[PDB]
């Protein structure tokens, strides 16, 4: 009972990053070397799940609260905050919205990781929110720390949290990520610098929002998202 | 010409995906609700299959921290977009591989035909996004049946695939795991054999 | 019945172009030498019809369907979109939009048309519909030739389609010309610099729009409108 | 100042106009439905009469090409708006001069009184907007009655032409078109005997 | 028979587009990964085939006439002329351009397109010529409609006709593409920008040209064409 | 420097190249006179030979659109310019493979040995140009011949190429074709055994 | 677009160009060869005629200054450009209107028909440019004859002029002057009457 109703703005491939980006190390044996082939939309590629009634736990968009054990993580309080349009400028209502980031001093809570700053034993570093009916969206959370990574010899992510969108339909589903405005390491990331027009990097800097802090309390974030136009069919 | 608002640009999930989207394959406590693996509960209708694969790079290396979305019809041919845990049927699942299970799996049924826009019958199918550390967008492709080898003749999309050969990249391979139907779908991304890798 | 509830902006008639225009050969015997006579609004100026119960047929707004002669028109495929909006951005909805055009050669279907290019068989060039709720409306249609016309010895018009928009009342109504993004012909053409500011004629050019192009089948132009705005009344007698 | 956005600019709506307005008066096929030249059905309230007129250029000559829309209170002084081929009356309609008609015709009842917006009644009235070649913004005028000499002579819009003989061009003269009562209304566009156009 | 008398100037190949251009999708698969080898002018390389002596039909150069069914083709009638010159700014006479096109809604007569927009009955698309003694050509068309094309879901080439050109020898023959004035859909083509430098792409843009028009008849357009400069041989051996 | 006009930038001769260069190849009807793949005409002086061969692309694929002109000396070792459908022998000639016919063939004789401008003498060879969709810019190679040995490994064009395996895929390989005298000479744009093209 | 050098600026010949053109008119002496207005020498075939006329402006009072030049195919409808005194017949003359001769004078031969460049004929003409001072740019008619009317009828030059009332203002009348056959040409620059002028 999903049906085939809409059309989405084709992706300029362009203004994302191209998959070789040798900077990037790991993508130069993880990106195809023939070309993408275009196919034309259908009801496979306009439709996609619709996460209104997945059960969400109480603290799943409070990473203040979520991993408790005692106490409350050490770092920078902030709320992280937006709305999730699309290209016409209409919001995405009950849209899921994931993300993940380290702690206040760039270690991940993932086995994987070995970075020598330590675990936060009150830190998860896992949110989960559905946009509500005006397209909007709040995680509470503390500012990731930067963090190296073995790219380059002396190689560092700036500030980041990992960001997830599924918007109306499997053709519209995202995944980014969030920097923080003024941060130094981001002219120098290779993984920025992927995206290859710096004004297409200036739309994942994220703006501090003192408007939507709570004095006393915790700084804010502003975070918006745009997801690809969609419009009825007409003419087929 | 008339310009929208750009659309907000993508960048790689990272090695740590797991942690945000696939908690259990992280080894990590899971909460209530989580979106995972089993499309189909053992009571729903169609033929019940199991889809299994392998992720490799260009160097014919495994890709152990993949991570994998997937969508697809009901066996009637109906795409089931209200997704709930209650539900016998959910088009849409999610698996991955890790260091510890390089292969992924999917509990599912086999979907039904479903047309395309001009009203043309596709060949069942499962529509695959790929994310991992070292892909900067997702790769978007789908996986068909090598037992519905006439109806994959005919279809559509699978026709706008210029040479057959690349065309095999997209049939998964029928065999038994457990005395269970399965599929194994393999995916390459560069090089010998790479995977059809669509944009839409 | 129809109600005076309603002022509408008055008119910039040094933006809209002035009657005598003399560079316009057919203009100068066809423009007023006196001044117009300015009237106040009344119930007979601030009303007009709406087309809300006009029966349209299933193609009027198709020209590639609404003449059919057995194929379909040879040209470019364009679907021609837009909003009707009032100067104080309101859309206004439930209006009538009525174009006609030459075919893909700059030839008319009109007896006094004797320009040598063909008359497509399966072209008519005639179109209407009804803005949405919204304001928008669409046609789809094939892109028009520039064509010549009898004005200087070597006068083309650019591409152009022809507009009518009625809008709330008769003070409202409009006809004008659509023309497309970057066509050379639009800075030499006499009746587009009948209107006297460059910013006015920017208005009349609609531009290419990829987002609502069908793939391998049609690509898209958007003309947006804008009519005299729409107040109520107020602080009169 | 507040500047709004600019209106769209007026174009001549040229000589072709007919194939899109005027489709019969062009000899092209017409719709199901068109909105043209006859107002009233023959039991509409009020007195039927004919409208008739020739459109005369700076030179003297008749305007061949010319489209002409209507717009008119019904006999009990009511507008008409909501259009529809099924009244007995509608307030609008359009007409137009050709090559083989030069004449346009109306066919419609006499207006009846409405009053302006501070109350005061205006003398039976029908607007009409002229537009051609030649014509790159339509021209606004009215039609008046020389059978309403009293109530024309109080008329608060006819009184805001400063000059009576200019006054004496917005007064159809009464006559008879197959013995059926109807009023000429000749439009000069330019010089001797020009028409009151006006601005509102 | 032909001799070994003159050098060419070496082609800028990052002026002419690379081979490897990705977001053009065919010539991933068909660029060669290995460099050119660069070798000495011979008289293999500086002659080649002059085409005086070759019969053309009388309409070889009018599309308009060519393909003649019982009638005109439908779509905006212009010349395209210009000059061949080379480098060093010397005209080259009697040299073959080809050219072809698709129709005005830009389909082309090869069973390969299956785009939808008809084919014109009166339309082949297909023309050449000889250049003059002072290096001009002319050809009289209809002016080709973009199309869409299996690249990205949405891409269109702007309007486009390929042309071929001989010139002295086979170190100078060229083949290219001619786009209109204007046109909105040469900035977004990826077989534009397989052209790295902007200027360059300039150079392929046909301007209009109304001088060559013919009143109440066809728009004109011009095109001129660059060949590799031509010198005598000096101080060799 | 100097700079001079720039020369106009190369294109693609894109998918339809036939309609314009390749009349018969297309299927289109043909003009009185056509350039075409016939340069000998039976009572030419020299070798009658055939030439074929297939164009592939970086994944092995054929390539079913590719047009070919070619430039080679008579017998005597002279280049015709002087193009003429009446010569006993043309230097210049056209081919082209298409989807019917994804095997090129030229009529001609074995070129007879020209100098280089230092006064050495070449093998025995055959310029070709290739064009495609896909070619941004034509490629320039060489067709030799393998029963031209001796000549071969004194060519100073084929000992610009610094590897003798390179040398290799320049050497046509001598076959029969219905029990006539033919040479084999495939390209391969790109990838294993990728064939040596040239600028000059 | 392609724009070419600008053509130099008009400006008007001002009140002493009989000084430079018309030296005779202007009470000056001559020179040995003057191009003046008698076209025909008494041996030229066709039919003789004298010419003449006023010019007007826009108050409807004579321009005294006025200077023409004529050009006008011969009897047999051939233009001669080889301009020679010793000739019997130029195809180009001069006159002028001055204080003294407010009429200027003309000495021809009834001009032939000429067809346009589609190959229709023509009705006899002279072309006619007229300068004076407050012109800025010369002004081009035509004189056509009234005793040609079924040829004036046809002529696709004056069926190009819109109105018929306005093809009268181009018809030269026949008369006697001194028991010659002669015609009355007056121009009209401007207001009632006012003669077509062309461009071309
Ligand atoms: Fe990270
Ligand atoms: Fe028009
Ligand atoms: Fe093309």
């Amino acid at each position: 009972p999903a049906q085939d109703n809409s059309r989405f703005v084709i992706r300029d491939r362009n203004w994302h990053p191209k998959a070789l980006t040798p900077d990037y190390k790991t993508s130069i044996a993880r990106s195809p070397r023939q070309a993408l082939v275009s196919i034309p939309q259908s009801i496979s590629e306009t439709t996609g799940p619709n996460f209104s009634h997945l059960g969400f736990g109480a603290h799943d968009h409070d990473l203040l609260l979520n991993f408790n054990n005692g106490g409350l993580p050490i770092g920078e309080r902030i709320i992280v905050a937006g709305r999730v349009v699309d290209q016409y400028g209409k919001p995405v209502p009950n849209t899921l919205v994931e993300m993940w980031q380290a702690n206040a001093g760039g270690r991940y809570r993932h086995k994987n990781d070995r970075y020598l700053a330590p675990l936060d034993p009150n830190f998860g570093g896992v949110g989960r929110c559905l946009t509500d009916s005006d397209g909007y969206y709040s995680f509470r959370t503390i500012k990731p720390g930067p963090y190296p990574w073995r790219n380059g010899p002396n190689d560092w992510r700036p500030a980041h949290i990992h960001f997830g969108i599924s918007g109306p339909s499997i053709a519209t589903k995202l995944i980014t990520q969030l920097y923080f405005e003024g941060d130094p390491l981001i002219p120098m990331c290779p993984i920025v610098k992927s995206i290859a027009n710096p004004e297409a990097v200036q739309q994942l800097i994220a703006k501090l929002d003192m408007n939507n802090a709570n004095p006393m309390d915790c700084l804010a974030y502003r975070f918006d998202i745009v997801l690809r136009g969609q419009r009825k069919t007409h003419f087929e | 010409p008339i310009e929208l608002l750009p659309e907000t640009p993508s960048q790689t999930a990272g090695p740590y995906v797991h942690i945000g989207l696939a908690l259990e394959a992280a080894g990590n406590p899971t909460r209530d609700q989580e979106i995972w693996n089993r499309l189909a509960k053992p009571d729903a209708p169609g033929e019940h299959i199991l889809l299994l694969g392998q992720v490799y790079d260009g160097n014919g290396h495994l890709v152990r921290d993949s991570f994998l979305e997937v969508w697809q019809a009901d066996a009637n041919g109906e795409y089931q977009d209200a997704y709930n845990l209650e539900n016998a049927f959910n088009s849409f699942g999610r698996t991955a591989t890790t260091f510890d299970a390089g292969e992924w799996t999917l509990h599912t049924v086999k979907p039904g035909v479903v047309n395309n826009a001009a009203g043309v019958p596709m060949a069942p199918h499962i529509n695959i996004s790929l994310f991992a550390r070292g892909i900067n967008i997702h790769l978007h492709t789908r996986l068909y049946f090598d037992d519905e080898a006439q109806a994959n003749a005919k279809c559509p999309v699978l026709n706008l695939i210029e040479q057959p050969q690349r065309r095999e990249t997209l049939i998964a391979k029928r065999c038994e795991v457990d005395g269970k139907t399965a599929y194994r779908f393999d995916i390459r991304i560069q090089g010998e054999g790479e995977t059809v890798f669509f944009d839409f």
